[PDB]
RNA sequence: GGUAAUACCGGCGGCCCGAGUGGUGGCCACUAUUAUUGGGCCUAAAGCGGCCGUAGCCGGGCCCGUAAGUCCCUGGCGAAAUCCCACGGCUCAACCGUGGGGCUCGCUGGGGAUACUGCGGGCCUUGGGACCGGGAGAGGCCGGGGGUACCCCCGGGGUAGGGGUGAAAUCCUAUAAUCCCGGGGGGACCGCCAGUGGCGAAGGCGCCCGGCUGGAACGGGUCCGACGGUGAGGGCCGAAGGCCAGGGGAGCGAACCGGAUUAGAUACCCGGGUAGUCCUGGCUGUAAAGGAUGCGGGCUAGGUGUCGGGCGAGCUUCGAGCUCGCCCGGUGCCGUAGGGAAGCCGUUAAGCCCGCCGCCUGGGGAGUACGGCCGCAAGGCUGAAACUUAAAGGAAUUGGCG
RNA sequence: UAGGUAGUUGGUGGGGUAACGGCCCACCAAGCCGAAGAUCGGUACGGGCCGUGAGAGCGGGAGCCCGGAGAUGGACACUGA
């Protein structure tokens, strides 16, 4: 996915491990919801 | 370092620096030429001739006398063998590599899932073909030659 | 990592192509070659520009501070567009009104956007009818059309 | 691989008189090598030099005598004219006569000083100083 | 002075082996990769071990 | 700036330029923040997960030719204005004239010289490759023989609990469990020895015996004769998990079904359990795939363990044994010069040099939207801008705290 | 934005022009550009020169001179050197 490593740092966020699965569910609405 | 490996490994020969053959010497030119293609004769490969000139017959390396038909280059054995005729048909650091290809490929057809062994072929193969390349680019070779695995 | 790519003596072309390939990871440069502030400019690279203003707003300001700032809302005329512009000085909302012709320049801040506490503001008031707002503020001169 | 043996030389006395040796070996000797040697030493920068052979291309011995700051090669190797060479000593030396740029020129190799003399030009190789 | 890093030199010697039961003399070399065997009789003379070879015979001088 | 304002608004003093002096937009310098001169990539942005190779750039020593690159001399050209100098005319000057030079850095006709590059012949052996000898190793693929442990079943003995927890409960048990003994079957894994030890390009590889196979180190007056390094685009290899078909299923166990803890407990804890984990045939191509350190060559104090080969001495219960010293190649530590912002690196560099390729350019938006190519799907690879913000990051100090 | 071209590339014989030429025509072939960027999109009058910098360089080419092109947009002829 060309994630980059300053992004698992973890000061001032959440994890991105659970940000991932996050934007997966959306790349995948907009694909059935017609992204035809 | 080594080609594919990269170890870098020292040993080898270390000769001293000459020009005329040593004093205790006794074979003449000719004495070694008769020498030379005896052993031909009894199926020598042209490195495993030198090796038994210096160990049993006590000749150190054949380059220290010059040619007897030319006073430019020096004698070398694969210079006496094609004076007589009996010099390979195809230089043998390609007809080794060739050769040690062809029974690790019927090796390899009856263990497929060896896939350890099969890089090995590759990195033959790429040796054949950076000698071929050399060898054409010299006209040592003529031009309508390929190495073709499924012949030999 | 080694001593650098193409250091060699017939090597023009690839070390051109070097240099050309990265200068594309700037910004001043590519904003610059693709002209991409014109094309989402309101003023259209003017200097200045002429509006009619629709209503009279306040802003509040940043965080360490306390206090509104006075703004109005321009409708340009070479455009159409609607702007939100500041008025500068110390009573000077009074003396703008709905229906005036207002002339309209930057504010100066960093890289051409806002500046100070007013975060989101990018123009400000110079001129009112015809009449420049700096004297209307501190007396000196006085109001046409009413 | 190898493939500069005069720049291999240059760094190689650059670093042994640096820690205060007193003979180096400059193992593949070009004549080139040799040549380069002999206007090191005319300007009094190392001592006196033999070539000796072992059968491959032979080797240098060299004595220093702790009088250089730095030597080293110039690769690019561009070409000078001969009005054009205080463009390349304020690039590379220190004063304006600081030590030599070596050149080499249609007739032999020299410093740049020399060819200054006669007028000509041609590709810079090294520069000691 | 004069380190072996510069004109290296070898370490091994030729000989001048003289046979048991065939009284012959030869010369020979001292760290062999084959079997050398006289050149009348057919009986050895060295072995190749690894590194140097171990002689069968008798020695006249180291040439 | 919160009722004691040198920072806002007025008075009076003062400062900078001055016929001008301020405001908004654009380009250059500032910026070594585009780097040929002349930057970065262990921890701050950034080395492709690994390796093979086509074009292109870079290429070992000597001898004889040629004169394309290159260098010097000389003919024909590159309009005037504009640019620099000295003199002369308007009062000096801006402006204008007479002379010298530069600029358009690029063309072309000839003569001269061969150091280096290119091109054509000859001759080498150090780099790289081939070969022979005595050894080391969980490198890989088939065949065959075992080792204890765990679960289930059948016989013999015994009789009321077992199990699990911070404490319990769900569960198993009178159709005789847990526990002990005699037997029958069934899948997965190979303990101690075991070692900053070994082998491999990386992912990884550990019972024993027989067969085929790949690579590296050492010893070498053996053979070939520069056959080399790097490598855009292309190609093969790649833990775990997931997918499509056939088999198998002991232990463990995403989903799921119950017992507890709790303000809730969709979790940690307890009793069960489906897919999976295993085998044969394929696809997917991802990791903190990490030494967060791409690959070849040369050089720049020492000391000290340890694995493989060789050499020289000394012992020896003559063993493929033990101890000491030296040379070559791997694997660790303390450390000079030097480098670094430090932590720390230091001949196995993050030092001084010669090469080639890949990537980086304030933090977010964003690895997103739109388009293309692969996959059976899950998904991989390529990849912006509107806008928003003044810091985000790194290595070390003094305290406060757990 | 990866393939583009079919009078398109060439030959033989001709017409037309002030003049050479696929510039047009009748026959015979299958050539021609291209990852060292063809084709297709974008922006733009070209140069002598001008702004800025210690220089290497980066940015602009309205006004003066020299070339090119146009006369509301698109087609076409008469007179004449
Ligand atoms: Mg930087
Ligand atoms: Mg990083
Ligand atoms: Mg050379
Ligand atoms: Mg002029
Ligand atoms: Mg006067
Ligand atoms: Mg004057
Ligand atoms: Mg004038
Ligand atoms: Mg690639
Ligand atoms: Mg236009
Ligand atoms: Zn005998």
């Amino acid at each position: 996915m060309k994630r980059r490593p300053r992004k698992w740092k973890k000061k001032g966020r959440m994890r991105w491990k659970w940000i991932k699965k996050r934007i997966r569910r959306l790349k995948r609405q907009r694909k059935k919801e017609r992204g035809l | 370092a080594r080609m594919h490996a990269r170890k870098r490994g020292k040993s080898g020969s270390k000769r001293p620096p000459r020009t005329a053959p040593p004093i205790w010497l006794e074979y003449t030119v000719e004495d070694i030429e008769n020498l030379v293609v005896k052993l031909r004769k009894e199926g020598y490969s042209t490195a495993m001739i030198g090796t038994i000139l210096r160990d049993q017959y006590g000749i150190p390396t054949v380059k220290l006398f010059r040619d007897p038909d030319n006073p430019n280059r020096k004698l070398t054995i694969t210079r006496i063998l094609e004076k007589h005729g009996l010099a390979p048909e195809i230089p043998e650091d390609l007809m080794f590599l060739i050769k040690r290809a062809v029974n690790l490929r019927k090796h390899l057809e009856q263990h497929p899932k060896d896939l350890h062994s099969m890089r090995g072929l590759q990195l033959i193969e790429s040796k054949i073909r950076r000698l071929v390349k050399y060898y054409k680019r010299k006209g040592k070779l003529p031009k309508d030659w390929r190495y073709d695995p499924e012949q030999a | 990592p080694g001593k650098k790519a193409p250091n060699g003596e017939f090597a023009g072309r690839k070390l051109k192509l070097k240099r050309k390939k990265f200068r594309w990871s700037d910004i001043r440069y590519k904003r610059r070659v693709l002209r991409l502030k014109e094309k989402s400019d309101p003023l259209e690279g003017a200097p200045q520009a002429r509006g009619i203003v629709l209503e009279k707003i306040a802003v509040e300001a940043k965080q360490p501070n306390s206090g509104m700032r006075k703004a109005v809302r321009v409708q340009l005329i070479k455009n159409g567009k609607v702007v939100t512009a500041f008025c500068p000085g110390d009573g000077a909302i009074k003396f703008i009104d709905e229906h005036d012709e207002v002339i309209i320049e930057g504010i100066g801040g960093p890289k051409g956007g806002s500046m100070g506490d007013i975060p989101g503001i990018r123009y400000k008031v110079v001129k009112v009818n015809r009449v420049s707002l700096k004297e209307l503020v501190k007396g000196r001169k006085e109001k046409p059309r009413r | 691989t190898l493939l500069d043996p005069l720049a291999n030389a240059l760094s190689h006395i650059t670093n042994s008189e640096r820690v205060g040796k007193r003979e180096v070996y400059i193992k593949p000797a070009s004549k080139l090598i040799g040549e380069v040697l002999r206007v090191m030493q005319k300007y009094g920068y190392i001592g006196e030099f033999e070539f000796i052979d072992d059968g491959r291309a032979g080797v240098y011995r060299v004595q220093l005598l702790g009088k250089i700051n730095k030597a080293g090669a110039i690769k690019p190797r561009f070409p000078v004219k001969a009005r054009d060479y205080e463009r390349w000593e304020k690039r590379f030396l220190p004063a304006f006569e600081f030590g030599i740029l070596i050149v080499s020129t249609s007739q032999g190799v020299m410093s740049h000083k020399e060819a200054r003399e006669k007028g000509i030009g041609g590709r810079l190789i090294a520069y000691v100083y | 002075a004069l380190p072996r890093n510069v004109i290296p030199m070898p370490r091994s010697r030729f000989l001048r082996v003289k046979c048991i039961d065939c009284g012959n003399e030869q010369i020979v070399f001292s760290h062999p990769a084959t079997r050398v065997r006289c050149n009348v009789c057919g009986a050895t003379l060295v072995e190749p071990t690894g590194g140097k070879g171990i002689i069968r015979a008798k020695i006249l001088e180291v040439l």
